[PDB]
């Protein structure tokens, strides 16, 4: 059905009693570790996915309102969090830092970030068009 | 402190998925009295104030003629005092025992 993430059946009981297999389970487990390599990395790519969608709005978050050129990192981050990210879809601080790093990396043309003593100050905005590079997920 | 799972449903017309929850045979008043006598004669307990053995057969005989009244008080009121105090008790009962966590208050 539509992604109503309910599970009203899986909590029924200890129904998991049919498979009366032999030590064959070790067999399954012999492959488990294998997928543990992918699974972990898979989860990792999920952030490469997740963070992705977030930044799809961030180049219109700082852009559409903030034209102060010397903006730093801590201030801009603490702006990103507590911005619309106090709505249905929250986010964490260091995650905002990752979003910034990703934006810079996927657009080093304008966004130039270079760190002095603590906190990476960020560039002087010059308002490109973005999704043309956002397709590079 | 036991998860105390007592589901009721099962496979259709299963009558399975029993609801055992207490899982410790709390003994009744009617049976414990046995253990109580066993203890009191293993000397872990004692009467409130009882002169154990008189000095000689003279005072002992003069105390046996005493029609005692603790006789009259029933079994379950004789105020027994202790012989092994809880602190020591914590030092001896091997912690493997599933009641060890009650020696200490």
């Amino acid at each position: 059905n539509s992604r109503y993430l309910a599970n009203s059946k899986e909590n029924f009981m200890y129904k998991e009693k049919m498979p009366d297999s032999q030590a064959n389970l070790m067999d399954r487990l012999r492959e488990r570790e294998r997928r543990s390599a992918a699974l972990l990395s898979q989860r990792q790519k999920r952030y490469q996915q997740f963070l992705a969608m977030k930044m799809t709005q961030v180049f219109d978050i700082l852009f559409s309102l903030t034209r102060g050129q010397p903006y730093t990192e801590t201030y801009l981050s603490s702006l990103i969090v507590d911005s619309l990210q106090d709505s249905n879809n929250p986010i964490g601080t260091k995650e905002a830092s990752e979003i910034l790093a990703g934006l810079q990396g996927i657009l080093p043309m304008d966004i130039s970030v270079h760190q002095v003593d603590g906190g990476l100050k960020v560039y002087r905005w010059n308002s490109l068009d973005k999704n043309r590079f956002s397709k590079l997920l | 402190r036991i998860p105390t799972v007592a589901p009721t449903t099962n496979v259709g017309t299963g009558q399975s998925t029993f609801s055992i929850d207490n899982t410790i045979k709390l003994w009744l008043k009617k049976d414990v009295k046995n253990v109580w006598e066993n203890l009191v004669q293993l000397d872990f307990f004692t009467e409130k104030s009882a002169v154990g053995l008189r000095d000689n057969a003279t005072a002992a005989f003069y105390a046996s003629n005493y029609q005692f009244q603790g006789t009259m008080i029933p079994f379950d009121l004789r105020s027994y005092q202790m012989q092994i105090i809880l602190q020591e008790l914590r030092r001896i009962i091997p912690k493997s025992n599933m009641y060890y966590s009650w020696t200490q208050l």
